[PDB]
């Protein structure tokens, strides 16, 4: 009994490894084709986007928004008593360089973009349901549940910044 | 007297279809492993510094 | 309906089953087409994604691909403000657009190299017949100054100036550029492109093979025992009386 | 037998399930929307493959090629528009149909109600996908919002979701799929109906006394096959009056503007077929409580044959429970109107007791109202 | 083939040309429709 | 396996039918149908007028009252 | 019965045509063709709806999108390979199923012959659309040739083939019904597929010695299931064979050329699947002829049965025909090498002694054969 | 019984001529566009090309 | 009581699940499951 059956068993676990790999190839591809490489990660902007006007940028199919703020935009973010936030952050949590912020510009609620200088916090207003963010992509009110996404970014030379 | 390699097998593992599956869902793991693994050297062995995987020396850190 | 001369089975280290891309000569031929070749015939579906491909690093191939984009840039795509930096952009368009490139060769359309192995009836073995095979037209024969005689254009002839000659690049390392040698490698660079799969697919043909064998001689075993019993039984008639 | 067509073929026989099958004699009008069901099938399917016909799945065609179907393709722009009404049509016809088996204990056929089910879930999918396909604001938008609604699982969902979308956004990756998928569901789903069929040939349908009829059993050819044509007329005459009529009237959004990406309508919902899930999702504070409790919205419809209560599996001697029944499809109607309102307070407190009010009735309330009823006739 | 041919079969074939005749008729009310002949709109 | 032979037993019951060609489609219609149309609508009605008064009723309360809060507000601070 | 699984469901009695069902004992491993047969229609179909994931229809990108789908797309390159190979395949397997039948004598189940006959067409029509949608030169050009090729009608054609185009040669709207009808063929083919197994599951599956075989019957779940496994191993194989070692090989045209509309391969010609049809249009000097000879190669199928001459429904006992059977199936491998021929001298007047010569096999040779063997056996 | 035969023809030319332009509506949309067919019919050039070759 | 009745198939069912849910992952072989092995 045990020799007719190991063929049988060994040939169950030949099929699996086989099947298992095959399987996986087709799933694999509506997963990865180009992109995340294609489309994540990675930006370039500062030009276009200056005089305290948040400029927005085309990144993995959202909007990318990059705000050159100023003193007086930075100094209201620094007077902000985080500990009556929904989504409780510093303004210098959440920026690397205070007059720089950089954020992921998708309404935590429900995806709509959040419109810049509008809103009773001068940060940006969310026209879908009425989320109001200040300067700093924090939500003050409206239904957003947290603060709007921060990316990983770095300055390099040359007046530049490299999101992703 | 000892039960030959198979009856030892036999009476341990798949008697019971339950333990014959578990046994072949074990298998199935451990297989695919040792296959790739000694497959994949055995194809890279024909190949000697054909392929990047080799070649990756020349340009890499200095 | 002139013969048309076929391409032999040149030696590759690629011909067999397991056999795989060189990439030095990939690297090499690389090199071939963006200075013998980036001036005339375009390679739309392949970006600056040499990375792994290519043995080129990410740094190697950013730099390679940034000053790419520095001369040829995206001022020939339309991105206005556009420099060096971006790697998702694919190799620089020779000319605008297809008429352009008839103009400067005369009427001639200057095919896209991105499968021309595999494009081409024939595959690198024409492909480098055709570069390296360039002889003199046959007595009685008469031929305009475009009209280059190749012994191996369908045609008989061919738009094509001086390929490749000894001596037209420089590689890193030294190989020693010949027109032929040279030929070995551009090919390898356009397989290499023709057909990005088929290198990862001969590695896992080897994987699939011994699975597929393994698999098989099993299931003949196992199929053998299933179907024993009707083979096995042996019925005899019984007589009613 | 001999040259008896019918059973001559044995492939012709499989169809006398039209001709010859057991029908009940009495019989609300409302079954009519079975077959109208398939109707609907049909024409989405022959509309279907005509706009696939002359559509194409890119960002920056497709809404041009819809554009074009419409105005320099010949008789496109019905077919369009038919199309679009018709799913609309589609809709209004399956709940009746749900209606219809929620109503007269049609649900008892277990294995007929759970395929129900999976085709009123498949269709569902279709709808949702096929609405992108043109790529207008709402589309773009409403496959955003609800596709990272599912990113509301803890451990995979936010993989995931990138799966599905092949992105991290919803471009061109997106809009093929969604292509693909809408084609070759529709073809999935018509085995799925005919496996329906099948299960529920082998009881036969139910009756508004909720009694066996077989006792009064009516050939389908002569009788059924009429009043099915007829069903069609009036079916069709609804779908012509709204697409030669009022076009878009049904079809509540406007928005013939090609996506943005950075451009949102403040108003983003679904079709009115969807609005009941919608605000029983936003009803909850939390994202995932919402995700759970807009799958047990549709979900909850497999748990109703374990709910019955009653001895008599028609609603129809049942007054409670009609009262109940009825109020459930005007709290459903509650639901929807609540989909196309603004996220404010007035609406909000709304929906929040209409979606408990739903599930009341649904998981507690009429269950209890059974018990009742079967106490006061003493059984 | 041959079995079918038969000295007693013709009246059915008559009756047929009519029932015959008359889907012939048919199609050709059918087709017209579509095939919008001029001349067949002059008639 | 066969719908019609077996479905169930009936004993002793009488049926008497007409053709269609020797009745009329509708017989009385205007009579027969008003009556009938009439009594079953206001059973039909009571039982599910309950459901259509809640539903009138709220949609009117929401619209005004969402629409009462978008409506003033500078009034209410000075 | 109480909890036998089978026939409780009714369902998934349906299901016991597979496990339960009278097979045959000797048979050739020529039947396993048939199941295979169905495992390429599951392959493609599976494999088309991923690569209608990534594709786009329009002259503009088709080609782009398919260079796209084997660069970029995550295991989009084997899921295109395994694509183009199968449906070689998927011919392959189907040129065997068609010789079993003209061989023992399968094709007397009448019915069952005359939808295999459409399952085959349907195919065909499929093969034809789906080499058009990557819009390459020999798509492109190949597209024109077949289709303008009915424009031989007389009357008609020439209006018909500017329908069927959607204008005056094969732009855009070509590109897209193509893509359209592919999609939805195969859907239909499986509901076929099925019919056709419907009606073969009233006879069973006949044998080389070619006698009923009722008096010894075999399980079909013990043996054949494993029969059919093997049978798929074996098959797999050849499909990664060729698509993991020699991709393009199998795949004649090289031309990986966007389509260019004045550009023109001299050499223009259908795959192998098609190849036998390009080669019976050309030994006919008139396009009329050549086109009712096309249909007539492939329509001709639906002759055999009345041309069965023996009474041995089983070649395998009349050598004769055992020889005439080889040779037909040597002249069609003649033939698909004239497919891809210049049309010359040398291959004109040897394709033209090949489409008669295959004629005569199918219509009077092999027919008379039967006779003759019939007559030396006394029968 | 004639009336009752005539009431039954009278449906039936009803929704042929609604069929034959249902039929027609779809048949129409896929056998031609006024896209192309604008195209269509419609060219001209002349005198920008040498005296001695061809476009 | 239920369990008592059951308890033959508790035993023997709960080393078929286990065996069942394992091997799944196993032959999935998920990375986050995986690890802890
Ligand atoms: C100076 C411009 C130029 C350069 C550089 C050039 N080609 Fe070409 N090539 C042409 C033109 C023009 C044609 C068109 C030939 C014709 O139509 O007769 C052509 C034709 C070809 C063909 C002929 C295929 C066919 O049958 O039509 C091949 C192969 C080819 N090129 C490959 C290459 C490769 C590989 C290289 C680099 C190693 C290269 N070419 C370099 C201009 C160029
Ligand atoms: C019953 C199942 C189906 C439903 C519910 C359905 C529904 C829809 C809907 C709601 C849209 C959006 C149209 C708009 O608002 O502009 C649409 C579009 C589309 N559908 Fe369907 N459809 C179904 C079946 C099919 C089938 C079978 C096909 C093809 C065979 C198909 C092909 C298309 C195409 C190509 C479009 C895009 C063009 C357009 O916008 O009309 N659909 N469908
Ligand atoms: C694609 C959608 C559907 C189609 C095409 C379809 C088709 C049909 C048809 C033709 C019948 C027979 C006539 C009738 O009773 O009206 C029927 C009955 C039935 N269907 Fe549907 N159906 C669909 C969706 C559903 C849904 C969404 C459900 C419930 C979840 C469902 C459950 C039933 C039940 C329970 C019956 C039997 C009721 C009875 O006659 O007593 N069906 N279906
Ligand atoms: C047996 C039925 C089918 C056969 C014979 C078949 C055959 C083909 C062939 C020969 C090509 C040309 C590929 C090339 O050489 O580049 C192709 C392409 C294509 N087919 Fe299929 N196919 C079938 C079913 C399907 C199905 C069901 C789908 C969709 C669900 C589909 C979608 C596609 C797509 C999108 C392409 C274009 C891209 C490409 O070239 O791969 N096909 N088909
Ligand atoms: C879509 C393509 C097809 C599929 C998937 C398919 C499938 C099958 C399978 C799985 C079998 C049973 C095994 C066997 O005898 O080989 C079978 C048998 C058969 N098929 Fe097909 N088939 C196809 C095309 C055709 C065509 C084109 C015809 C003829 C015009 C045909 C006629 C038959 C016949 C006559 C038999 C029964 C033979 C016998 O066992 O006596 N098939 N088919
Ligand atoms: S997206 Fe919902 S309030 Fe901004």
């Amino acid at each position: 009994k045990g020799f007719s059956y190991l063929v049988t068993a060994t040939t169950t676990v030949g099929v699996a490894y086989a099947a298992k790999n095959v399987v996986s190839q087709f799933v694999s591809s509506m997963s990865a084709s180009a992109d995340v490489l294609a489309m994540s990660k990675i930006e370039i902007k500062l030009s276009d986007i200056p005089e305290g006007k948040n400029m927005a940028f085309k990144w993995r199919g959202k909007p990318l928004f990059v705000r050159h703020r100023t003193k007086k935009e930075i100094d209201q973010e620094a007077a902000v008593e985080v500990s009556q936030l929904r989504d409780p952050q510093h303004d210098l949590e959440r920026v690397k360089k205070p007059e720089w912020v950089i954020l992921i510009g998708v309404c935590t609620h429900l995806g709509c973009v959040p419109i810049a200088n509008a809103g009773d916090f001068g940060g940006y207003y969310c026209p879908c349901h009425g989320s109001h963010y200040d300067a700093s992509g924090r939500i003050r009110k409206g239904p957003a549940p947290l603060n709007l996404e921060v990316p990983s970014y770095e300055f390099t030379s040359d007046d530049m910044v490299i999101v992703g | 007297v000892a039960p030959t390699l198979t009856a030892r097998l036999y009476s341990l593992l798949f008697r019971r279809t339950s333990t014959f599956a578990l046994t072949i869902v074990v298998g199935a793991l451990f297989f695919e492993r040792a296959f790739d693994q000694g497959a994949d050297a055995i194809y890279e062995h024909i190949n000697e510094g054909k392929l990047w995987k080799h070649i990756k020396h020349k340009y890499e850190n200095k | 309906s002139d013969l048309e001369l076929h391409p032999p089975s040149y030696p590759w280290s690629h011909r067999g089953l397991l056999s795989s891309l060189d990439h030095t000569s990939i690297r090499r031929g690389f090199q071939v087409y963006k200075q013998v070749c980036s001036s005339c015939h375009s390679m739309d579906y392949v970006a600056y994604r040499h990375l792994v491909g290519v043995c080129y690093t990410e740094d190697e191939a950013k730099a390679l691909a940034e000053e790419v984009e520095v001369q040829d840039g995206p001022n020939e795509d339309g991105e206005m403000f556009m420099r060096p930096g971006k790697l998702s952009d694919y190799f620089p368009k020779p000319y605008p657009n297809p008429e352009a490139a008839r103009a400067a060769n005369n009427g001639a359309l200057p095919p896209d190299l991105s499968y021309i192995v595999r494009a081409r009836h024939g595959g690198e073995d024409y492909v480098f017949s055709l570069l390296t095979g360039y002889c003199e037209p046959p007595t009685g024969v008469s031929l305009r100054e475009g009209l280059y005689f190749n012994p191996y254009f369908p045609g008989q002839a061919i738009g094509m100036a001086p390929p490749i000659y000894n001596e037209v690049l420089e590689f890193d390392d030294g190989t020693p550029a010949t027109m032929s040698q040279v030929a070995k490698d551009v090919c390898t660079f356009l397989r290499w492109a023709a057909e990005p799969e088929h290198d990862h697919r001969k590695r896992m043909g080897l994987k699939m093979l011994l699975m597929m064998g393994l698999l098989l001689p099993l299931v003949y075993a196992m199929k053998r025992h299933k179907w024993s019993v009707l083979k096995s039984r042996k019925l005899a008639y019984r007589p009613p009386k | 037998m001999t040259n008896i067509r019918k059973s001559h073929p044995l492939m012709k026989i499989v169809n006398n399930a039209f001709i010859d099958l057991p029908a009940p004699s009495n019989i609300s009008s409302w079954w009519n929307f079975g077959s109208l069901l398939g109707i609907c099938l049909i024409l989405q399917i022959l509309t279907g493959l005509f706009l696939a016909m002359h559509y194409t799945s890119d960002t920056t065609t497709a809404f041009s090629s819809v554009t074009h179907i419409c105005r320099d393709v010949n008789y496109g722009w019905i077919i369009r528009y038919m199309h679009a009404n018709g799913a609309s049509m589609f809709f209004i016809c399956l709940y009746m149909h749900v209606g219809r088996g929620l109503y007269y204990g049609s649900y008892t056929f277990l294995e007929t109600w759970n395929i129900g089910v999976i085709l009123l879930l498949t269709v569902m999918a279709t709808a949702f996908m096929g609405y992108v396909l043109p790529w207008g604001q709402m589309s773009f938008w409403g496959a955003t919002v609800i596709t990272n609604l599912l990113s509301a699982i803890p451990y995979i969902g936010t993989n995931l979701v990138e799966w599905i979308w092949g992105g991290f956004s919803v471009d061109k990756a997106t809009l093929t799929r969604f292509f693909a998928f809408h084609f070759i569901l529709p073809f999935i789903i018509m085995a799925i109906a005919m496996v329906h069929l099948l299960f529920l040939h082998e009881t036969g349908s139910n009756n508004p006394t909720g009694i066996s009829s077989d006792v009064d059993k009516i050939p389908f050819h002569p009788y059924y096959t009429i009043k099915d044509i007829l069903g069609a007329l009036l079916l069709i005459l609804a779908l012509m009056l709204l697409v030669l009529f009022a076009p878009d009237l049904l079809g509540d959004p406007d928005n013939y503007t090609p996506a943005n990406p950075l451009n949102t309508p403040p108003h983003i919902k679904p079709e009115w077929y969807f609005l009941f899930a919608y605000a029983i999702l936003r009803s909850i504070p939390n994202k995932l409580g919402g995700v759970l409790a807009l799958a047990f919205s549709i979900l909850i419809l497999a748990l109703i044959p374990l709910l019955h209560t009653s001895k008599q599996r028609s609603m129809m001697f049942r007054p409670l429970s009609q009262c109940l029944f009825w109020a459930l499809v005007a709290d459903l109607l509650t639901l929807t109107w609540i989909g196309g309102q603004p996220v404010e307070h007035p609406y909000i407190t709304i929906g929040q007791l209409a979606s408990v009010l739903y599930f009341l009735l649904i998981l507690v309330l009429m269950p209890t109202a059974g018990t009742i009823e079967n106490k006061l006739l003493k059984w | 083939l041959t079995r079918f041919l038969g000295p007693r079969y013709r009246q059915l074939a008559r009756n047929w040309v009519p029932t015959a005749s008359l889907w012939g008729a048919v199609g050709a009310v059918g087709l017209v429709w579509a095939t919008d002949w001029r001349l067949i709109l002059d008639w | 396996g066969r719908q019609f032979g077996h479905l169930t037993r009936v004993r002793h019951v009488i049926t008497y039918s007409l053709s269609p060609f020797e009745q009329r489609a509708f017989p009385h219609y205007f009579s027969k149908g008003i009556p009938n149309v009439l009594r079953r609508t206001r059973a039909c009605i009571l039982r599910v007028a309950p459901p259509f008064v809640a539903f009138y009723l709220v949609y009117t309360w929401g619209t005004q009252e969402f629409e009462k809060s978008k409506r003033k507000n500078p009034a209410a601070y000075e």
